[PDB]
């Protein structure tokens, strides 16, 4: 009674037969903002099922020489659904998340992925290599949407911080002998009770193969990874025209 | 020795400063209450007279 899970939120439902468990981030469940903590006087709209539901972004292919990918939140859902219109039409935003990563393979494949949630994953540059240039990353690479961006130097996570110590944040491991899902439930993390979804990204989702995928030819060489994510306890406030960026 | 009524009924010599106001404690900012829609007539809190 642990390797099976049914995540039901809204009009969506994910079944799993080869789960590990559910991680709840920093031991806090997602919630709404108190009256003590709030400052804005406007009454926020709390749409409970039209945005709190599972969305499915795109697929990335785990090849042999794959290095890793990251997805910035909530940039993934600003052009997608009733969530991504309210985020455009409003100035503020506050939601938790339930991330779900799927990678199914046989009992003759092997490999491991680290699926980590790093708050405030600020991106660095190679400084031209020499270290002389104070270069900055482009908007394509800082906020890449739902198609994600691949890491060039995954040992340092493209920020100068090591992959080894990333298990101090939230994480699960997708070991193809043991599991094919990873469920992480994230609360809202910010110094502020509310912030804008289009300028500030609250956290990043790292997917890194620590162990390389291996199979003997004859098997299926195409092993996708699909990110599936639900907002939770979402709140919006400050209504004006729709702006994309 | 006051005898006429034009000096008994007088306010001359009223040294007490009559004020319309009262200073009340405001240690914190004023809190906000929950408000709803109003769709009524007679009461117009947005129309003022400067």
């Amino acid at each position: 009674s642990d390797r099976v899970a049914q995540l039901t939120i809204g009009n969506s439902t994910i079944t799993t037969q080869e789960a590990a468990n559910i991680i709840v981030g920093y031991g806090e469940w997602p919630s709404y903002c108190s009256d003590d903590d709030a400052t804005a006087v406007d009454k926020p709209t709390r749409p409970d099922v039209s945005v709190n539901r599972f969305y499915t972004l795109d697929t990335k292919l785990w090849e042999k020489s794959s290095k890793g990918w990251y997805w910035k939140f909530p940039d993934v859902l600003t052009e997608t659904g009733v969530f991504g219109q309210n985020a455009q039409f409003h100035y503020l935003y506050r939601s938790g998340f339930c991330i779900h990563v799927q990678c199914n393979a046989s009992k003759f494949h092997q490999g491991a992925l680290l699926v980590a949630i790093l708050p405030e994953y600020v991106i660095g540059t190679v400084a031209g290599g020499t270290g002389t240039e104070d270069s900055h990353p482009p908007y394509k690479q800082t906020q890449p949407g739902a198609d994600g961006f691949e890491l060039q130097h995954p040992y340092v996570l493209d920020a100068g911080i090591p992959i080894s110590q990333l298990t101090v944040c939230h994480h699960q491991r997708i070991n193809l002998r043991t599991n094919n899902c990873a469920t992480i439930i994230v609360p809202y993390m910010n110094t502020l009770p509310f912030d804008s979804a289009l300028n500030h990204c609250n956290f990043g989702l790292l997917v890194v193969p620590i162990s390389p995928l291996d199979f003997d030819q004859g098997a299926t060489p195409v092993i996708p990874i699909t990110i599936t994510l639900a907002p939770m306890c979402s709140e919006f406030a400050g209504l004006r025209q729709a702006v994309t960026q | 020795g006051d005898r006429v009524a034009d000096v008994i009924e007088s306010s001359i010599g009223d040294s007490v400063s009559r004020a319309l106001t009262q200073a009340l404690p405001a240690p914190t900012g004023q809190n906000t209450q929950v408000s709803s829609h109003r769709l009524d007539t007679g009461e117009v809190p947005a129309l003022q007279a400067a």
